[PDB]
């Protein structure tokens, strides 16, 4: 019965929040430590 | 010159405001030591002007298939076959200029990620950022709201590199006229025209 | 195919104009100018070959008037108006509809 999961937080932190929003590029990744997709300052405005 | 929507993200306060329109201008950064020739006019006269030539070079060479056409076809009913293919030729000539223009001068940044969609429609008719003169906040009179609103208006200037000291002057019309629930951006578009 | 050798070829040109700007400005910074310009190239010549697939395979119907919207969205896949072989009715139950 859990089909739905609810997402408890959003894949960004609010401070990273505007720079995904302002970043056309900025993709999720996985994280090593949580395992779920969530977006890094690393891949936000990085020229790779 | 720009219409776009957007959503916050996750979160439990239905009315809460966000800065999910932060994403109009939306821009990469990473290698920004040179200019884009995208962005200059001249390059995309240039590029079009070239299509133009190209175009024409097309459009008479289907001419002279047109004629060949003729030429094998019986001569009786040669005219109604012309007029169609003439029809025909003009119209694809039409749609492949429009679609050069598109290309060069309405569309030309819909795919540069170093072009934000505010920069690129405004750059359509050689605006700047600082042109953006005027700002029809939101203004709904209530904190969250306008704090959220003038900062995502201020984060905008910011990302698009806005000169500094050139402070977007912030129109509030619901102080005189108050909020429509639905007519507000409507009222504020009359307003800003 | 047409419109593909003439964007190959556009692209070509503006690659030697490149070349010819990589050999003007300094050799100092000349490796993150090329790979901008190259990025650059790559999405103008993406967006022509785009643009003609658009013309040709896509949105080659707008502009005639002699094929309408139905026949158009049936033959970008090569579907005849016979190939329409289902229709899902409203089929609301009342007479009117």
């Amino acid at each position: 019965n859990k089909l739905f999961v609810s997402k408890e937080h959003a894949p960004y932190t609010d401070e990273l929040e505007e720079d995904v929003y302002l970043d056309p590029l900025a993709r999720v990744s996985k994280d090593k430590k949580s395992g779920s997709l969530t977006f890094n300052s690393k891949n936000i405005q990085s020229k790779d | 010159a720009m219409a776009a929507t957007a959503t916050d993200k996750i979160g439990r306060s239905v009315p809460a405001p966000g800065k999910g329109i932060l994403t109009t201008a939306r821009e990469h950064h990473s290698s920004v030591k040179y200019a884009s020739p995208n962005l200059n006019m001249k390059y995309r006269k240039r590029q079009l002007v070239t299509r133009e030539a190209q175009i024409k070079d097309w459009v008479e060479n289907e001419l002279e298939a047109l004629k060949l056409e003729a030429e094998e076809i019986p001569s009786e009913d040669q005219n109604e076959f012309l007029l169609e293919r003439t029809r025909e030729i003009h119209n694809e000539a039409e749609s492949q200029l429009r679609a050069a223009q598109q290309q060069w001068g309405n569309d030309f940044y819909k795919r540069d990620p170093r072009i934000a969609p505010l920069r690129g429609a405004l750059a359509t008719y050689g605006l700047t950022i600082d042109d953006l003169g005027v700002a029809s906040f939101h203004g709904t009179s209530t904190k969250a709201n306008d704090k959220n609103e003038s900062a995502t208006i201020n984060e905008m200037m910011k990302h698009l590199g806005r000169s500094e000291g050139n402070p977007v002057i912030g129109v509030f019309q619901k102080f005189l006229t108050g909020h429509p629930k639905g007519a507000a951006g409507a009222w504020m578009m009359n307003g800003a025209l």
